[PDB]
């Protein structure tokens, strides 16, 4: 019938062909601002460091905005990268989801983000990963909301899978591999049992795990195996 | 070409039966299966019987009638051809077997299908309307015909108290009746048919447009349509009753009489269903349709 | 924007429709309803688990012959099954073929003799990291190029909505081991994950090494744990740090 | 009332002048200065000082001047009446600005103004085309008219390469001259008009019906538009644009070539442009409008 799903087939295959990031950013820029926003981001919540999770992102909103967050990193504040991760739900901004952290919100109105969206998506390899969309006038409506969802969500999918293949920096994080014997030992690790009990199962002496051990730790440069299972659990891994 | 219009076969299990003004389909269920679909009008009882046997090694395996609507235009081939048929579950909606019970409507139904006869032929023997094999369906039935169609009932009210539409959800076919329009041989474009209310016709387009993309849509009047303008049907028929809406209450701004508009709607519309309504009562229909519209949706 | 019905006025429908719904068997009902308004017979919805890092738990609903499903409970095809794992990988719809049961061939012949020839399977990661796929099926009328997307498109936004309001019901397959940890016990295991040391930790907090040995034995406790290590990896899987 | 057509005190501020069908539209924005908009045909020039005189006590206030793109319709009378308006200035994109300092797309312009001239008028004196005062403006450039007016410019192309909207927030009126399509006084839907792309066409009236709901809507012949119809005018028009190119294609699907179907719709639709288009121009248009329709819609 045309309209959403002749769009959604047209905009994958035009979408194909283009094998550098910054075509796919270029149609993403040229369709949001057909969508009547001026202004968008998409935005990659890592979780490998726990302490300090670090969101990177790219969008087109002014340099100084950006640079902003890498002097303040307002990404481990944001409440609408973190929405995201309680509910994949789309919110609309406004002033009462920004009560936490007014801060954020009132510096962004002064710089003309007054209106907007940012819609949530979980990654296959768990990095969360968020498309907001903003512009100065025209307050959302509830009628636009739903239409802003479905092009968004698509958009978004479309984007998360792309710049996976194309290896870009915000989505792959610390490439590690292991073979199966190195993931059956960690996986052993994480549903933890001891050595001798991993060592009886197995039906391996201790010397042969224990190497495994030190190669896991090297390779995830880990001090310790509380670093190794927790950062393969997080990275889906095992 | 879009519009599969000529007689006989449309498809691997889909037949036209009689002319294509007033069609009459044919669903091949399965082997020893058959199901016809739509109904047709009184005179052409000897016409679409003699497709029939064609396609069709003898009539006890047809098994269903699937019937979308009240007017003559539909229920007028039923008496005169399901006697011939020793078993047919005619499929109708609930209140359309209470109009075949009714001694009004069958009365209003036989005069109106008896104008268009010829001059020469007399009708086959008839039962009652009364005495016939119906069933009825309710809103969102699943209709298991056959092992290859599973059809699907859905109250497209709003073009008659009655109106339902049967989808086959394997095939994305939809045998809409006139709960689309009279789509315009000429233009291309819908051409709204608001009979009986306004408001519930638009929410049965909603409802059409909440089915999936059809790769097929029969309407009632004009064979059978394929491509994408089958595919936004709803979307078109939403499209041209707005259209008529917006031209009603315009003109009535500019303050021409409401059957003003109305003799130019037939002037314009009903040459192309002259061989199965009278010339009159399209103008009546459409002065009764516009009076609705003039009515509801301001 | 009324200009292409169609795809956005289905969801609106949809999801009014579901709205006003209190309960997971007219949840279930109403996907029903609409999967075999879509053209497939079968449906069905499971989410995996990674809890249990060795075997991972799936739990599965949906309308297939019961005696299919006993045999997924008999032999546990879950982890084996080809459908539910490309979801780890990729989050592409995919339709079924004998490609892609290259690995395990016995559950794609063991489905093939009981009317399961066509269909798809779309995974998604609900937003606490369980996996969840939404899969259809049926006997005949194998996918078509013209249908795929918008079974794509469908399937998504079902299982989106299928998930919230699953969650919303508190069934028994999305909500997980319920863990409630407060600020200090969400901190002092956040660095107990980044392999800092319980002498570290108490210098870095500020903190006795009594109290910190003491919340470490609570979140032992409550895991169910005989090492640190399970307790960490159990809390990065869940999303709980 | 929906169509305020005649001239007069057409609104708080606003005055149509000269001929109802293409008239330039004043804006009272001060106690001292003045500005008008669609700057019309050259044989209004004699008419509208006529009107001009009526409103504006004395011309140096006048100082701005709108102008939508460079069709011979809307900018006649800019040569005619610049030079003896002192403070005059011309808003209008780069592109009209680039294509009024080209020497062609001026003589086409002139044989265009020219052939609707009475028997014995005689146009007064004018200055040379690049010679007038011109500012280009730009897609979103805020424009301060006045104390009372900030009007916003806004590209909206698929009637030409050069075109703009001037849009005013405040009471929500909108210049589109043929961003929309000529309006109908008989049929009150629009009639679309292309002739350079539809793909900035469609997107254009995207980018106007995502604007708030409009009060008023002044399309650049037959008045002000006040209302529902003003409301949802943009959607009306996107609509009308889909219409067309669906007809046109189930007239290519049927196998009538454009001849039919632009002489079809000039025979229609010449109940308006007899005016200010000969009748034998309007042919050729429709036909390039129905040749980019057909090349680019699917
Ligand atoms: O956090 C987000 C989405 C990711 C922001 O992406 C950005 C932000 C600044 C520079 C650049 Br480049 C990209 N958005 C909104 C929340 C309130 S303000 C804002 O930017
Ligand atoms: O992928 C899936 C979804 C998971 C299992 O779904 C099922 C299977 C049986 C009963 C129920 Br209830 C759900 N099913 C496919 C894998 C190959 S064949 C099959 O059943």
């Amino acid at each position: 019938d045309g309209g959403f799903l002749l769009w959604w087939d047209g905009l994958r295959s035009e979408m194909q062909p283009i094998h550098d990031s910054q075509g796919v950013f270029a149609v993403l820029e040229k369709e949001v601002r057909r969508l009547g926003f001026d202004y968008y981001a998409y935005g990659v919540r890592h979780t490998i460091p726990f302490t300090r999770p670090k969101t990177e992102v790219h969008g087109t909103y002014p340099k100084a905005w950006l640079e902003r967050y890498q002097m303040q990193n307002y990404g481990a504040v944001d409440p609408a990268i973190l929405n995201g991760l309680r509910s994949s739900e789309m919110v609309v901004w406004s002033d009462s989801l920004f009560d936490q952290s007014r801060m954020l919100w009132n510096e962004a109105r002064d710089w003309g983000l007054c209106v907007g969206a940012t819609l949530p998506i979980r990654a296959p390899n768990n990095l969360l990963s968020v498309l907001s969309v903003a512009r100065d006038q025209q307050n959302i409506s509830s009628f636009e909301r739903e239409e802003i969802r479905l092009r968004l969500r698509c958009m978004i999918e479309l984007l998360t899978q792309k710049l996976t293949d194309l290896e870009h920096p915000m989505l792959m994080s610390n490439p590690v591999c292991l073979s199966h014997r190195e993931r059956e030992i960690l996986q052993w690790t994480a549903d933890g049992k001891s050595s001798g009990e991993i060592a009886i199962i197995l039906s391996i002496s201790e010397s042969t795990v224990n190497f495994h051990h030190k190669n896991i730790q090297k390779k995830f440069d880990a001090p310790n195996k509380t670093l190794a299972a927790a950062y393969a659990a997080a990275l889906g891994l095992i | 070409m879009l519009r599969l219009s000529a007689p006989g076969q449309l498809d691997d299990d889909l037949c036209l039966l009689g002319d294509v003004q007033v069609p009459v389909f044919l669903l091949r269920l399965g082997e020893a299966s058959w199901a016809l679909v739509e109904g047709g009008i009184s005179r052409d009882a000897e016409l679409v019987w003699a497709d029939l046997c064609r396609w069709v090694a003898d009539p006890s395996q047809v098994h269903y009638w699937l019937i979308t609507h009240k007017h003559y235009d539909h229920c007028g081939l039923l008496p005169y051809l399901c006697p011939r048929l020793p078993n047919v579950q005619v499929l109708a909606s609930e209140r359309t077997c209470q109009a075949w019970k009714s001694e009004s409507a069958v009365r209003v139904v036989e005069r109106l299908n008896r104008q268009l006869l010829r001059a020469e032929q007399r009708l086959p023997e008839a039962c009652a309307w009364d005495a016939l094999p119906v069933r009825a369906v309710a809103d969102g039935e699943w209709l298991e015909l056959g092992p290859r169609h599973r059809l699907q009932v859905i109250e497209a009210h709003g073009h008659s108290d009655d109106h339902v539409v049967f989808y086959d959800v394997r095939r994305r076919r939809l045998f809409c009746g006139d709960a689309l329009g009279e789509f315009d041989e000429a233009e291309g474009v819908w051409r709204p048919l608001v009979f009986d209310d306004m408001e519930a016709y638009l929410e049965s387009l909603e409802r059409l447009q909440r089915l999936p993309t059809l790769l097929q849509l029969i309407p009632g009047h004009g064979g059978l349509l394929r491509g994408r303008l089958a595919a936004d049907g709803a979307e078109s028929a939403y499209t041209e009753c707005l259209r008529l809406c917006r031209r009603l209450l315009w003109r009535q701004s500019m303050g021409e009489s409401l059957d003003e508009l109305s003799e130019e709607l037939h002037r314009a519309w009903g040459g192309q269903s002259v061989d199965f309504l009278p010339g009159e009562l399209h103008l009546g229909s459409m002065r009764r349709m516009l009076e609705i519209l003039s009515r509801q949706a301001l």
